[PDB]
Parts: C-alpha cells; sequence; structure tokens
C-alpha cells in the first residue's frame, strides 16, 4: 500500500514534461503529413504519431 | 599397481575427461536457435551476448560450429569484447585440459594476430578457464607466462 | 426491411473513402526536410 | 583507443562554485575552466573548479584568457596542489543542457589541448536539493563514427548510463557528441559538515533553545477540529449510504495526525515547565 | 523475494529477480516461476534484463511437461531479440538466457548442493561472480565452471 502511494508520486514525475502546443488542422495530406496552424504563429507541416 | 590406481581414482581427472566425453558424444544443441538470435543484431551487446551464449551451449563440447560459420560477424566485435570472445572459446574447449592447451596453441596470439593485444590477453584468460578448478604444472606455466606477460593488457585476463 | 441493404451501402461507401518511398531518393529528401516545416 | 561509459566525479566544491557563478551570469551565459584530474580513462574526478572573469566574447575559446589561466595556476601551485584542467565548464540558460556548433569549436580546442575535454552545462532551472540540471558531454569524432563510438566492457555501468538516456533538445544536436555519466565525487567529512549544518543549521536546530506554543495554539486546535466536524459528515454519509455501487465518499479527511502531533508536542512543554527549568 | 520484487528501486526489483533465480537454481518452486513473469513485464530495462536471465537459470533442468511456462519464456526470449522496439539494454541477456538454458546442449544444470548435502565450491563461486558479471562482462565465464551434468557414470572397472 505504501509502495502504491509513493509510486503515484513517481508517476507525478510526468508533470515535469513540457506541454505540447495546441493547434487547429487546416487540412491533411498523405504520408503522415498534416498542415496545422499554430495558435499564435503560422502554418506548420507536422509528422503524425503512430497512435 | 593398486597405489597408482588409488592416486588416479582420488584425482578424478579421468572422470572430468569422461564428463567431456559425455558432452562431446551427446549434445542437444540447435544451430537454428543460434542463427535466429544471430539474424537480429544491435551490432553492440548482441555480438558479445551471442558469443557468450554459444560458449555456454558448447561448453566442454569443443563444438565451435557457430564460430566456424561466421568469420565477418566474429570480426565485427571490438578489441575488448573480442578479448571476452577468446575467453568464451576457452569455455567451449573446457574439457580436454592438457589436450585443450595443445588445441589453444592453434588459437595462440603468434598463431593468430600479434597486433591484437586484447586477443592475447583473452587467450591467457581462456587458458585459465580450461584448467580452472585443477592444480597443475600448467597453472605454474601460466604463472611463468604471467611473469613474462605485459603488466596491464595481458594481465587484464592473464 | 430493404433499409438494411441501403444502410450497408452507405457504411460501405464510407469505408471505401477511408480505404482510398523510394529506397534511397525519398529517404534522402526525408532527411533533408525538417520534422517540422513552416510554409512562408 | 576505445571509449567506455566513463564516470565523471564532481567534487562538492566544484559543483557549488559552478551553480553560484552560473546564477550570477545566467543572463550573460558565463563560462569557466574546470580544474579536473585525469587519474585514468575509466574514472575522471573534477577536484576543483575556478570561474573565468566575465569575457565579452562569450563561451567561445577566444573568450578564455591565457594570462588569467597561467597566473591562477601559479597561485594554485603556491597554495595546495594544482591540477591540469580537464575541460571548459559553462552555463546555457535557455536550454538546460545542450550542445552547439560554437560549443564544439571550443570543445575541439580543449580536445586538442588534452584528451577527455569534459564540458558541463549548468543552468537556472533548479530545485532546493533535487534538480542536477547540470549534464556533461564529450564530442564523438566523425572518423570514429565508422568504429563503435563506445565499446562497453561492463554491462552494469552502461545500464547506469542508460538511466539518464537522452534529452529531446539534446537529441536534436546529439550527433557528433556522446553524453558522459556524471556522479558526485565521494563526500565524507565534507558531507558530514553540511549534514551537521543541515538539521542543526540549514533547518532550525538551535538545540540549546530549539524547543505560539500556548498563544495561537488554541485558535489552531479549535479551527482544525471545526474542519473535522464538517469533514466527518462525509464519513457519516458513507456508513448510511448502501454504496452497492462503489462511489467516492470524501473519506480520509484525516487531520487526526495533525491534531495529535500539535497537542502532544505542546503538552511536552511540561518538560520545560518543571524539568528543563527547576 | 516476493515483497522485495515489487519496490521503488529498479536495483531492488532487479536484485530480487536475480536472488529468486539463484536460491531456487535449477529447481523451480512454481511460485518462483510465477513471480518472475511480472518482473519480465517491469518498465525498467535493467530490471527486465535481470528477469530474463533469472528465469533461464530456473529453466535449465526443466522441460515443458515439468513447467507450463518453460516454452513461453523460450518464446519470449526469441520475441524480445526479434523486436527492434524492445530496448537493446532490455534484450541484453535474453540471448545470454537462451545460452543458460541450452548450456551443454541442456545436458548440464546449475546445482550448488551435493546429494550428500556438501556445498559445491565451484557452484557457489560461479553464481556469486555471475551476479558481479553485470558489473564485469567477462565474469560470465566464471558461471561456466558451475554447470554440474545430469548424467550418471556407471563403470564396472575404472578403465
Ligand atoms: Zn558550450
Amino acid at each position: 500500500l505504501n509502495a502504491k502511494v509513493r509510486l503515484l508520486r513517481e508517476e507525478l514525475q510526468l508533470l515535469q514534461e513540457q506541454g505540447s502546443y495546441v493547434g487547429e488542422v487546416v487540412r491533411a495530406m498523405d504520408k503522415k503529413k498534416v498542415l496545422v496552424k499554430v495558435h499564435p504563429e503560422g502554418k506548420f507541416v507536422v509528422d503524425v504519431d503512430k497512435n | 599397481d593398486q597405489t597408482l590406481k588409488m592416486i588416479k581414482i582420488l584425482s578424478g581427472e579421468m572422470a572430468i575427461e569422461l564428463h567431456l566425453q559425455f558432452l562431446i558424444r551427446n549434445n542437444n544443441t540447435d544451430l537454428m536457435i543460434l542463427k535466429n538470435t544471430k539474424d537480429a543484431v544491435r551490432n553492440s551487446v548482441c555480438h558479445t551476448a551471442t558469443v557468450i551464449a554459444n560458449s555456454f551451449m558448447h561448453c566442454g563440447t569443443t563444438s565451435d560450429q557457430f564460430l566456424r560459420d561466421n568469420l565477418e560477424w566474429l570480426a565485427r566485435a571490438t578489441n575488448w569484447a573480442k578479448f571476452t570472445a577468446t575467453a568464451s572459446l576457452g569455455v567451449i574447449h573446457k574439457g580436454h585440459e592438457k589436450e585443450a592447451l595443445q588445441l589453444m596453441a592453434t588459437y595462440l596470439p603468434k598463431d593468430t594476430s600479434p597486433g591484437s593485444a586484447y586477443q592475447e590477453g583473452g587467450g591467457l584468460y581462456a587458458l585459465g578457464l580450461i584448467h580452472a578448478n585443477h592444480g597443475g604444472d600448467i597453472i605454474d606455466y601460466l604463472l611463468n607466462q604471467l611473469k613474462n606477460a605485459s603488466n596491464d593488457i595481458v594481465r587484464h585476463g592473464g | 426491411l430493404e433499409r438494411i441493404k441501403d444502410y450497408l451501402l452507405m457504411e460501405e461507401e464510407f469505408i471505401r473513402n477511408q480505404e482510398q518511398k523510394q529506397e534511397e531518393e525519398r529517404s534522402k529528401v526525408d532527411d533533408l526536410r525538417g520534422t517540422p516545416m513552416s510554409v512562408g | 583507443a576505445v571509449d567506455t561509459a566513463e564516470q565523471v566525479y564532481i567534487s562538492s566544491l566544484a559543483l557549488l562554485k559552478m551553480l553560484k557563478h552560473g546564477r550570477a551570469g545566467v543572463p550573460m551565459e558565463v563560462m569557466g575552466l574546470m580544474l579536473g584530474e585525469f587519474v585514468d580513462d575509466y574514472t575522471v574526478r573534477v577536484i576543483d573548479v575556478f570561474a573565468m572573469p566575465q569575457s565579452g566574447t562569450g563561451v567561445s575559446v577566444e573568450a578564455v584568457d591565457p594570462v588569467f589561466q597561467a597566473k591562477m595556476l601559479d597561485m594554485l601551485k603556491q597554495t595546495g596542489r594544482p591540477e591540469m584542467v580537464v575541460g571548459w565548464y559553462h552555463s546555457h540558460p535557455g536550454f538546460g543542457c545542450w550542445l552547439s556548433g560554437v560549443d564544439i569549436n571550443t570543445q575541439q580546442s580543449f580536445e586538442a589541448l588534452s584528451e577527455r575535454a569534459v564540458a558541463v552545462v549548468v543552468d537556472p532551472i533548479q530545485s532546493v536539493k533535487g534538480k542536477v540540471v547540470i549534464d556533461a558531454f564529450r564530442l564523438i569524432n566523425a572518423n570514429m563514427m565508422v568504429l563503435g563510438h563506445e565499446p562497453r566492457q561492463t554491462t552494469s555501468n552502461l545500464g547506469h548510463l542508460n538511466k539518464p538516456s537522452i534529452q529531446a533538445l539534446i537529441h536534436g544536436l546529439n550527433r557528433h557528441y556522446y553524453s558522459i555519466t556524471i556522479n558526485y565525487r565521494k563526500n565524507e567529512l565534507e558531507q558530514k559538515m553540511l549534514l551537521n549544518l543541515h538539521k542543526k543549521s540549514w533547518m532550525e536546530g538551535l538545540t540549546l533553545q530549539d524547543y505560539v506554543v500556548k498563544e495561537m495554539l488554541e485558535l489552531a486546535k479549535n479551527y482544525n477540529k471545526a474542519v473535522e466536524e464538517e469533514d466527518k459528515m462525509t464519513p457519516e454519509q458513507l456508513a448510511i449510504k448502501n454504496v452497492g455501487k462503489q462511489d467516492p465518499k470524501r473519506h480520509l479527511e484525516e487531520h487526526v495526525d495533525v491534531l495529535m502531533t500539535s497537542n502532544i508536542v505542546q503538552c511536552l512543554a511540561a518538560m520545560l515547565d518543571t524539568v528543563v527549568f527547576k | 523475494v516476493s515483497l522485495l520484487s515489487e519496490s521503488y528501486n529498479p536495483h531492488v526489483r532487479y536484485g530480487a529477480a536475480m536472488a529468486l533465480g539463484i536460491c531456487c537454481a535449477g529447481t523451480g518452486n512454481k511460485e518462483a516461476i510465477n513471480l518472475l513473469e511480472p518482473m519480465t513485464n517491469d518498465p525498467v530495462n535493467y530490471v527486465r534484463q535481470g528477469a530474463l536471465i533469472a528465469s533461464a537459470l530456473i529453466m535449465i533442468q526443466q522441460t515443458e511437461i515439468t513447467c507450463p511456462k518453460v516454452n513461453q519464456f523460450r518464446q519470449l526470449y526469441s520475441k524480445v531479440i526479434n523486436d527492434k522496439h524492445d530496448d537493446v539494454m532490455a534484450k541484453f541477456g535474453a540471448i545470454l538466457a537462451q545460452g543458460i538454458l541450452d548450456a551443454g546442449g541442456h545436458n548440464v544444470t546449475i546445482s550448488l548442493q551435493s546429494r550428500t548435502g556438501h556445498t559445491h565450491m565451484p557452484s557457489v563461486v560461479g553464481v556469486l561472480v555471475f551476479t558481479q558479471f553485470w558489473f564485469w562482462f567477462p565474469l560470465s565465464h566464471f558461471l561456466s565452471l558451475a554447470y554440474t551434468p545430469t548424467c550418471v557414470i556407471g563403470l564396472n572397472k575404472d578403465l
């Protein structure tokens, strides 16, 4: 039981990782490429994740 | 007579040779399992992992068929893992004892490569593995080789 | 109850729409192109 | 001729000087020279670190002052024992630990000067005693790329090296460089004095007078108990609830330990009342 | 080992998996084999590499009829070697583990205790040095000395 609570804190090491930007997809193209505009910047072609 | 027989039976060296005979005559070793592991190579730890794994499979059998099949793959190992690989060959030949020392002359550094000092150190380490757990003049001879051996590279395994 | 055939036709059409590299040359371009590319 | 997972041992003095100097120059990315010891290829220990005076050029090799190094070394010779510098230590504030083409140009010069040429990258991101943002990097030669970069004779050390792994920004510029493991150098009396100066000094350890106590305690004890009286209603709800389907009931309100510690420690003031004094 | 096998430290879990394998040695306690399987799925590669080798030490002196997962562990070792995605450190000793099970063509097995109950001096030395094999790669050769055969010698006369 003590291991579980400390493991939850070990899981909290995840909070350290930086958040990914939030953007809107203008359109999609083939070969795992999508055209997404960044919220305060400009159009970015991005590589899609396996998931 | 009886005195010679009692010394020999107590020594039990012949029994070790009989165990080597049992291994060489009967080994349930599959080359295909080694090949399946061989095909997937990270090219780093895998070369070391495979050479030690085959050495366990052929320990005392003296059947280094896997080493015979691949020459370029064996050459890939760096000078250090190669030192471990020559010691692994000693594990494969760990049964013939004095006969194995004569076999190790074929794998001796002058017979093989003078340039590879780690291979030379590995050969000394392999010689020790073959005669390990046995007290003999060969052990004293290894000590004599150690006196003439290089202070660091040869004595790393010597 | 011929509706099931019609519904199947619509689902099949959506599946068909859903179901609508060079050994060295493409890989070199893939290396040349950045993971993120900005259009200007 | 073969690299290994070598261990860099950072003496406490070198680490403390690096972060303090780095914090002062965090806006201007200050650089310094690391007075390490090349005892053997497998183990490298940085016994001492000294800070170069701020240089306008930057973290570049040109910024390092040859005259300053010679005079500083002479002072080290007269007082205690000097050691040949292992490499350059410097701070990159924008990217915790990272490598740059400008950095490699200085690193190449240090590599030409000696061998290990270790480079350290401390940064402003920090924690009171758990950040260690500092990381150590050594470049890998393009000619050496055909050969295995780091042959390993020891699996466990490679596994310890594997635990840090790589940083995403570092991964972007990782090629042409190899990360080298950094560990704190053995600290004994040095650990003991800070250990003595932690609970006794860094934390409150007056000891002669270490032991509010009866003035605001009555307010705190009444307030926490009031919170419990409202909080205990949730446990009362759970016992009454059939709870055939498991549902959260806001139990474990606790505060029992907090009340227990506060009441007992204040009650322990009886020792001060009749024993510590008369 | 079971309480120690689950712990925050990667080292304590890795050590527990190694410890469980060595005390049982060739023999399998069934509970011991069951405990090893979750250790194989453990996230840390360092713990995973230890679990694969520890299972192999139990696997020598065992056959599919004696233990249900003996083939499954063998299939697992091949699978991790086959999968590129699996960590190079994680796979590390799975190939070595296949060697441990196949040592001497499976003819020899690791036993530290004589039938008389006398401790085997080669067996103890090989296993203790083998734990330091993670610290030093060549110490794997020390494990080779401790490989007692399952064969029986029956000679009416010595010659
Ligand atoms: Zn730099």
